[PDB]
RNA sequence: CGGAGAGGUA
């Protein structure tokens, strides 16, 4: 059959890393059908890269403090966990961070291989206020969604390894809402108001496009069962 | 006598008022409600209901 | 009122009403009861014309 | 420090109450200005007599009271109590 | 409204009348429950308003003796051995004896099992007495309740207030298009339906000869015949529908006293006032907030809660002093399109659809040609199908009143589906209006994909002390699903006293739990613990009576199990279609030029004294002034305001209302010299 | 175990009652 | 500030405006054609109606109108149906539930009437109770249950914080609430599990801010480590930006205190928006709180029989002593009313101790949403003592609970009591209205007329009388006697300087300073001593409880006083003095 | 930690009008959302056919009775509400039913034209004793969702026409279950199993294909950004 | 729509 709404997508920019999209003319009941699937695809489908594990020289047994560094170990973990990185090589890579003497350790003080890049060189990591030294090596991988720390059952390779939770997805937060969008003798048409917040490695529009692509691919599986079955057509733009 | 008669004991109040030839100054909420006049309270007070409004000189010039 | 004066009867009435209402767990400010009690004490009885 | 007001709750009442001594003064202020605007609109079909039209860009179908409140909020008027 | 309402109306005792009490002056001690009411007047069923305690209902077993005193049966006991010899005692006679309860253990004969028995004494007093001092005994544990109160399952688990509400609200249910009897009843429904008289009963034995939707013919054994006519789509005193349906075949043999046709709220001869619905007892997004209810859309698609209502309209043609006002199709200054539905005589045709403002009977009156139009119209908010016309003409020697020639009557019927604002209710005093009606696609559903028909909030159950609805829900799920007690090695100890034939059941089994002698808690637990699987072979409700649901909007399973089951819901005659009213202008009273009051009069909403107090407390002077002057009785202000609004102008100022002038004229009539000084 | 046996064509509704009724309504 | 208005009722209320607009837009040539078009409800009237009703306030009223907030103004919006849609947060003000109630709608016409309805009477402007100042438009019932569930910490939950064990670092610390929400979505974390979070958009408490930032301030965007649950972060994200972080379980009283603080420190628009957000969150989380009712949830105390036997032994001993010559009838009755009162108390205590803390009934009662524990004891314990037609307790108790089912002789007396209560309620509601009318009539002409009479009289309020051993103990009834009052004389302590100046609102900070300084009694201004000839003055009356500021010069305070006194007359029971 | 396996859909045929479809592997947490999206589309937006109105010979409205049949016409409407018909036309078509004398009137007595077909003969409509004749004309039409009866005033019809509520939903019951695989190496994935049961008018494969087409059409707009 | 009565809802 033929629909009589032809939904239209609109965007409102609230920041360089935050937008608010709207799909106004949706048939009654298709706000919730689309919103949850779109949110899930945004938050768990787009691939990315993150730090998977680290090893700090000078701390092997007790993870309490690093000599010569003001901040304890957990603060270093949280700071490295907030690093925005992009990787192309499938296999894990290994970075290195080392600054000597007094100063401020920043995300820009690391030299990644040609296959990796850092999108926030100004991020603060640690401060050396005791004429000390810092030496930590990072492991970066590719993945999708949020993956908690994977316990190191095989510790033979190294005993200083500290696995960390990986936020692979470049989308940080998403929410949606549904309202009413008609007055022509009908007050039951749905609205959809997504509020996408993303990292510095991708804009919300690209994330939305990728989510739409993935959902189309997923539902092509169902569509292939009977290609001539009757559905609903929105029509040409 | 109007407010008293509208409250209770209409007959007694009316007979006493008639005998005494009482005159009712319509200064009250219930009396103004009865006669359909603006109550002397809230926005019906003289200082409020007699406000005068006009555009400022600069706003008038900006027209 | 005849023995102690108007202020004493005012406080007496306010306290009595407030305690009757407090026994049930209802909170009313004293200014409303004061308005009513003020309205109750407005006249004087004549003795010598 | 508040989300954008929507509907009858715009402009904020707290902002409006700074312009006047009381809420009753605001009521009479806005009512009289709305009457002036309505008289202007009615007489415009015949001719200008004594009134001034909206001092702010009115909406597509905005009503006189909303225009009066907007004019009061954006300081453009003056009133004197009795 | 239904058979139960009339049956309870006939069995009613009222204390107020020409020689009785006053509805206002009556004190608090004449409205109380007296110890002598036990078995003669029901303590539960009374009104809730000013008539609380002044109108009561006769008990089930009570009767009145020649002098007019209510009696009640008691079972005589001799030497502590309960015999079977019923004697009727008045209250004064009963006060001289001590009578035990029906729930007194017995040992297969009259002998009392226990050595001491709890008995009732003179002035509402109970004492333990040796079994040899007992005089009488109740005939049942339901001797004190009435007919309507005996139809509430698990009554003893409900507080008095909710039981009173439920008994009252069972008499407000509207007949539905299709009826079905409860899964869990009490047994006081077959006799309630038969004695009410809305069903058709076979007077004599015979074999059904011909059966149709209009009649039944019975061939008696002695060769005689009797034909019963069914009243189809009749109208009750309250606008409901009274339709009777045969429930016998063309070759079946009937017995004397057997039900031969159904009635409004009857299903196979049993009272059926509602429908069985699958309920959930969770709070849902605030739509069932503060006694509101959430419904599925299946109940609208499948006409589960649909009703038929019938209206009656009539007009008459008088002689008049002017002369001879007539009913005809020739109405001046009316388009020929507006007269399409009218027939040659001047009345609408049966089967025609009528809407608000439509013509029902064209009539013209000679106001003096000067003949005006005084036809019969369809009132505001009324529509439906014309299903019948009755016309009485004096020319046909009809017994019409003096001065009228025609008395045509028109009936229009309409089917009403359930909608937001309608009032539902269970049998345990639980009530609420329909807050929302959800699509089937976004209702909580069970693991097999079964949506729930209704959702009730959790916060109303424990506070109101009516926990019998949860027990009814549990037993309703047990009955709908079926069960089988696994007595492979002796019956379980919790089923020792459970009657045989109750150790096994098939899906959709009808059971009864009498009012004070029914199912226990241990038996309910046992039945819940052993129920048959569903079609696939899975048990959806566990031993606690709680199921795991899915969220229909997001698809996630709810974190904790919810309580699901079946309960009996009734549709009350408090539909929102009869309560919506609005007005801008209309009729005004003549003595004082104020708007009329009444929905049927197209009246206005009264702005009483307490609303004036509220407005004065707000400080709103202009609003109150306009309400009192230009909206009520300012004769010129009304027209000026209407003109100003229909133009672009602003409202004018008010004037003196007419009621003040009426007051001044009355005061002058009292010989008082009232003057207005200036 | 059923509820009523006096009315000829009555539905078979099974009851949980444990007490016998000497007298009919 | 919104209400749903049926389309069919809106078409009739706004008939002249719709006719005018139909004529204006050329849909009709004259007014008669437009009138007929409206009468026939032709498809061309709904589009104009939608725009006609825009920003036109509408008054809603529910009878009985016991106090001022029984009438309020809203902004209509057309809905499909024939029932009016009412906001859940105004039911307490209206006293309206949804079991069949009906309301009336009124339309203001003139410019002044619309201005009054839009400023004075708007629903979002009336949040606080004029009688006491407590908030009336705050979460209740389902919302309270949802917020209480959300802001609760359950020890040993999923994804809980774990200290370092010597072989792995600390577990359960997140770099932002977004990561915590992702973990909760994945099922690795619980909304009610204690964690450590880094926060940058939430203001730290006073202690943390003082000991962590100092002088400069929080300056949004500064990171600090919090030790709370995720539900508490979610709750605090619903409050204003500058409000300090609240780390507590949200009993109804905590929410009421939060709302009072917001009302007294923020503009009312912020308060209205905050209550709307709290409504949304509470309704969302009440659905997922897992509160239901089943006979498995109605736990019975495990040792009721033992307690009942223990106290039945005492009753038997007393009865046999009466049978012997030792005490008369009245002594026996008093002794038996005792014993059974203690048995009821002991059964209640055992029931309370048996129940788990997360039981739906216990959660609903303890959350402050609705109900009390007497009903819980009656439902799951035993009803207890009943009363005779004279009101005195019967010496025989009702030992059954409604979970077990009262017998036929324990139901008869229960029904007697219930009907007696209903009749008494009817008589009390009839008796209270007469008193309210008399109170309104006596004091209907008490109106604020001046700003200050400059009188030197006043009254003395105890304000936390001192202790014998030497200490200041706050007077329990201080908020209805000392708050919202103006000082009549300067407050001085031990020959020191003035603590509070003359003419001070005397709020919480002032009272706390007075208590700290060591002064008990203070003289205040009261209407009892106002010197104005007609009416009262603003300073003598003091703060307006609804507004929180000095009362205006046109306010009618007598009617407010009468409505405040008379409204809670049905709650106040009609119980030789 | 990047799985490069795409999902695949497979079917298991339990019976003629019930089947199970299995979709795996999926991202952890995505099974429920996809399953519920499919379920909502299946339950709400699948086109079908239904009877729009009828016209019985000697009746003028639905509040009346036919002489000789034991059901009032309202009960006949309720019984007819259970018909399942498949229509291949795109415009209304009329079916005819005729019966005389003793016997039972069932759904197998209807005579449908080319295209339309009745799928449940033996449904039951009414019973005629000796002197009852039933002649009802039915109109079949295509659509989707639930459409209440269209009154004669709006359609400009005669007095004998009786509008009837239409239910154009070929699907009967839908449910899903998700099997999760949570191993300690974080190589997690989901498995979705969807059960579709239709009322014999179409097969579950066709319903799933219709839902897939609808969802692809809807989600193609969000991908237009690129 | 003037009056009287009866019943019901919150
Ligand atoms: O008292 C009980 N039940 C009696 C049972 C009874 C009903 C009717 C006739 C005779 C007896 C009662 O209902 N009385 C009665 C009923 C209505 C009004 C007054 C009375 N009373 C109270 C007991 S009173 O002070 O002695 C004298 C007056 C009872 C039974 C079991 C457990 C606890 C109980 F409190
Ligand atoms: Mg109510
Ligand atoms: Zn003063």
């Amino acid at each position: 059959m033929l629909i009589s709404q032809r939904p239209t997508l609109s965007e409102d920019v609230l920041t360089d890393n935050r937008s608010q999209f709207v799909i106004e003319p949706l048939e009654p009941g298709f706000g919730y059908t689309l919103g949850n699937s779109l949110r899930r695809t945004l938050l768990s489908s787009i691939p990315g890269a993150a730090v998977t594990s680290i090893r700090i020289d000078g701390v092997l047994h007790e993870f309490t403090t690093v000599p010569g560094v003001k901040e304890d170990v957990t603060e270093i973990i949280l700071n490295l966990k907030s690093l925005v990185v992009s990787s192309e090589e499938d296999e894990p890579v290994t970075m290195y961070l080392r600054k000597q003497g007094p100063g401020e350790v920043t995300a820009g003080d690391i030299v990644p291989p040609a296959g990796v890049t850092v999108h926030n060189p100004g991020m603060h990591i640690a401060t050396l206020n005791d004429k000390g030294k810092l030496e930590v090596e990072l492991v970066v991988e590719r993945g999708r969604g949020y993956v908690p720390a994977v316990q190191n059952r095989a510790s033979g390779a190294e005993i200083g390894r500290i696995p960390v939770d990986s936020i692979y997805s470049p989308v940080l937060k998403v929410t949606y809402k549904v309202d009413a969008t008609r007055v022509e003798q009908r007050t039951d048409f749905d609205k959809l108001i997504l509020d996408v917040e993303t990292k510095n490695s991708i804009s919300p529009r690209d994330a939305l496009a990728s989510a739409g692509k993935t959902l189309v691919e997923l539902f092509g599986l169902a569509r292939e069962l009977n290609v001539e079955a009757e559905g609903i057509e929105i029509g040409p733009s | 006598w109007l407010s008293a008669a509208s409250f209770q004991e209409t007959t007694r109040v009316l007979t006493d008022a008639a005998i005494n030839c009482r005159s009712d100054k319509l200064n009250g909420l219930k009396e103004n409600v009865i006669i359909g006049k603006l109550i002397p309270a809230g926005t019906g007070i003289n200082r409020y209901r007699n406000i005068a409004v006009q555009p400022t000189e600069e706003a008038r010039a900006a027209a | 009122l005849r023995v102690q004066g108007p202020r004493e009867v005012q406080i007496h009435l306010v306290r009595e009403v407030q305690e009757v209402y407090r026994a049930q767990g209802v909170s009313i400010h004293d200014k409303h009861i004061e308005v009513i009690v003020r309205q109750m004490l407005r006249r004087v009885t004549i003795i010598d014309s | 420090g508040y989300d954008t007001p929507l509907g009858i709750t715009n402009p904020p009442i707290d902002e409006l109450l700074d312009r006047v001594s009381s809420k009753y003064a605001l009521v009479i202020y806005a009512a009289k200005r709305a009457r002036q605007i309505n008289d202007y609109y009615n007489q415009l079909g015949e001719g200008i007599l004594e009134y001034v039209g909206p001092l702010v860009e009115p909406g597509l179908q905005e009503k006189p009271l909303s225009i009066a409140l907007r004019e009061i909020h954006a300081d453009l008027l003056e009133h004197t109590e009795g | 409204n239904n058979p139960l309402s009339g049956l309870t109306h006939k069995r009613r005792l009222s204390a107020l009348g020409p020689g009785g009490l006053s509805r206002e002056r009556a004190g608090l001690e004449v409205r109380d429950v007296h110890p002598s009411h036990y078995g003669r007047m029901c303590p539960i069923e009374t009104p809730e308003g000013p008539n609380i305690g002044l109108i009561g209902s006769l008990s089930v077993y009570a009767r009145v003796n020649p002098f007019g005193f209510i009696e009640t049966p008691y079972r005589k006991v001799v030497d502590g051995v309960v015999s079977d010899e019923i004697v009727y005692l008045t209250a004064d006679e009963e006060d001289r004896h001590v009578v035990a309860q029906a729930n007194s253990p017995i040992d297969a004969d009259g002998r009392f099992v226990e050595p001491r028995v709890l008995v009732r004494r003179k002035a509402g007093e109970v004492e333990y007495v040796p079994s040899s001092e007992v005089d009488y005994m109740d005939v049942s544990p339901r001797q004190m309740v009435s007919v309507a109160t005996a139809m509430i399952p698990f009554l003893e688990h409900d507080d008095a207030n909710r039981a009173l509400m439920g008994a009252n609200m069972q008499r407000q249910a509207v007949p539905l298009v299709r009826s079905e009897a409860p899964l869990v009843g009490t047994g006081m429904e077959l006799r309630a339906a038969i004695d009410a008289g809305d069903v058709v009963v076979a007077e004599e034995s015979g074999v059904i000869e011909e059966v149709s939707a209009d009649y039944i013919t019975v061939m008696h054994d002695n060769g005689t015949r009797r034909t019963y006519r069914m009243r189809k789509f009749a109208r009750s005193n309250h606008g409901t529908c009274a339709n009777q349906c045969p429930i016998v075949d063309a070759g079946d043999r009937v017995e004397a006293g057997q039900v031969i046709a159904d009635g409004p709220c009857t299903d196979d001869g049993e009272m059926a006032l509602g429908k069985n619905l699958l309920v959930a007892i969770m709070p849902w997004e605030g739509h069932n907030y503060e006694d509101a209810i959430i419904l599925s859309n299946r109940l609208v698609e499948e006409d589960v809660l649909t009703s038929i209502h019938i209206e009656e309209h009539e007009i008459d043609a008088r002689d008049t002093k002017l002369g001879a006002e007539e009913i005809t199709r020739d109405i001046p200054n009316i388009s020929d399109e507006v007269l399409a539905d009218l027939d040659e005589r001047g009345i609408v045709r049966i089967g025609a659809e009528v809407r608000d403002g439509d013509i029902l009977v064209g009539k013209v009156t000679p106001k003096g040609r000067e003949v005006r139009d005084t036809s019969l119209k369809v009132p505001h908010g009324e529509s439906g199908k014309v299903i019948g016309i009755r016309v009485f003409s004096r020319e046909d020697e009809d017994e019409l009143p003096a001065g009228v020639n025609e008395l045509v009557r028109v009936y229009v019927a309409q089917k009403r589906k359930i909608s937001d604002g309608d009032k539902l209710a269970g049998r345990h005093g639980n009530k609420g209006v329909i807050g929302k009606i959800l699509p089937v696609e976004d209702m909580p559903f069970l693991a097999d994909g079964t949506p729930v028909d209704i959702i009730l909030n959790t916060h109303g159950v424990p506070r109101r002390m009516n926990i019998g609805q949860i027990l009814e829900t549990h037993l309703g799920w047990c009955a709908h699903s079926g069960w089988k007690v696994d007595a492979a090695k002796g019956v379980p100890d919790w089923a020792a006293r459970l009657p045989d034939e109750l150790l096994e059941a098939q899906p959709n089994a009808i059971v009864s739990t009498p009012v004070f002698d029914g199912a226990q808690e241990a038996e309910l637990q046992g039945l819940l613990s052993c129920t048959l699987p569903n079609r696939d072979g899975d048990v959806l409700v566990d031993a606690d009576g709680k199921a795991m649901l899915f969220d229909g909007r997001s698809g996630e399973p709810f974190p904790y199990p919810v309580t699901v089951g079946y309960m009996y819901i009734m549709k009350l005659h408090h539909l929102v279609d009869d309560k919506i009213h609005a007005r801008s202008t209309g009729p005004y009273s003549m003595i004082t030029q104020q708007p009329l009051g009444g929905k049927a009069q197209f009246g206005g909403q009264r702005f009483g004294e307490m609303e004036c107090w509220a407005m004065q407390a707000y400080g709103a002077a202009y609003t109150l002034q306009e309400l009192l002057t230009i909206k009520s009785d300012d004769t010129v202000g009304r027209v000026k305001v209407y003109e100003a609004i229909v133009k672009g102008e602003n409202i004018p100022e008010p004037g003196i209302p007419e009621s003040f002038k009426v007051l001044l004229k009355e005061l002058q009539s009292l010989c008082l010299n009232v003057e207005v000084l200036s | 175990s059923s509820s009523n046996n006096s009315v000829p064509g009555a539905p078979n509704r099974v009851s949980f009652a444990k007490l016998r009724e000497p007298l009919e309504v | 500030h919104q209400c749903g208005l049926p389309k069919l009722m809106a078409l009739e209320l706004f008939k002249p405006f719709v006719m005018k607009r139909l004529v204006d837009l050329n849909h009709a040539q004259n007014i008669k054609s437009a009138k007929r078009m409206v009468e026939r409800q032709r498809p061309q009237v709904w589009d104009v109606l939608e725009e006609v009703i825009a920003e036109h306030p509408v008054l809603l009223n529910r009878a009985p109108t016991l106090h001022r907030l029984g009438i309020q103004a809203f902004e209509p919006m057309l809905v499909e149906g024939k029932a009016i849609q009412l906001h859940p947060l105004v039911c307490e003000a209206f006293n309206a539930d949804f079991d069949g109630d009906q309301m009336a709608v009124h339309l203001p016409l003139s410019a002044e009437a619309q201005a009054e309805a839009r400023i004075l009477m708007l629903s979002s402007n009336n949040i606080l109770s004029p009688a006491s100042g407590r908030p009336l438009a705050m979460p209740r019932l389902d919302m309270v249950t949802g917020l209480y569930y959300l802001t609760t910490e359950v020890p040993g939950d999923t994804g809980e914080y774990q200290p370092a064990s010597g072989d792995h670092p600390e577990t359960g610390v997140y770099s932002s609430p977004a990561e915590a929400i992702m973990a909760a979505d994945r099922g690795v974390l619980s909304v009610r599990a204690k964690i450590k979070v880094r926060l940058t958009q939430l203001r730290p408490p006073v202690e943390i801010e003082a000991e962590l930032f100092g002088h400069s301030g929080w300056q949004p965007g500064d990171a600090w480590m919090a030790e709370t649950t995720l539900g508490r972060v979610m709750f605090n994200e619903l409050l204003p930006l500058g409000y300090p972080f609240v780390n507590k379980q949200m009993h109804k009283k905590v929410q009421a205190a939060i709302i009072n603080d917001l009302a007294e420190r923020y503009p009312m628009i912020v308060v209205a928006q905050t209550v709307d957000k709290l409504k949304d969150a509470g309704f969302y989380w009440a659905t997922r709180s897992g509160v239901t009712v089943s006979m498995a949830d109605v736990l019975v105390p495990p040792r009721k029989k033992e307690i009942l036997d223990h106290y039945e032994e005492r009753a038997d001993k007393v009865e046999k002593q009466f049978q012997r010559g030792a005490l008369n009838h009245d002594e026996r009755n008093e002794a038996l009313v005792e014993i059974w009162k203690e048995a009821t108390d002991e059964v209640g205590q055992a029931l309370r101790e048996h129940y788990p803390d997360d039981n739906p009934i216990i959660t609903i009662v303890d959350s402050g949403a609705t109900g009390n524990f007497t009903q819980t004891r009656t439902l799951a314990g035993m009803k207890g003592l009943v009363t005779n037609p004279k009101g005195e307790f019967i010496p025989r108790p009702v030992k059954s609970s409604f979970r077990e089912g009262l017998t036929v002789l324990e139901y008869f007396i229960n029904t007697h009591g219930a009907r007696k209560g209903l009749a008494d309620t009817a008589l009390r509601t009839a008796d209270s209205g007469y008193l309210t009318r008399r109170l309104v009539d006596v004091s209907q002409d008490v109106i604020v007329r001046e700003h200050d009479c400059q009188t030197e009289r006043g009254i003395v309020v105890e304000l936390a009388e001192r202790a014998p051993d030497g200490t200041l103990i706050r007077d329990p009834y201080i908020e209805t006697s000392a708050y919202a009052r103006t000082l009549g004389t300067d407050a001085v302590d031990e020959a020191g300087n003035v603590i509070v100046e003359r003419g001070q609102d005397l709020g919480d900070p002032e009272i706390d300073a007075l208590l700290a300084a060591g002064i008990t009694q203070v003289k205040v201004r009261s209407v009892l001593t106002c010197a104005t000839s007609t009416g009262v003055c603003a300073t003598c009356y003091g703060r307006s409880m609804a507004t929180g500021k000095l009362v205006d010069i046109g306010e009618a305070v007598g009617i407010v006083a009468a409505q405040s006194i008379g409204e809670p007359g049905t709650q106040l029971t009609m119980r030789d003095i």
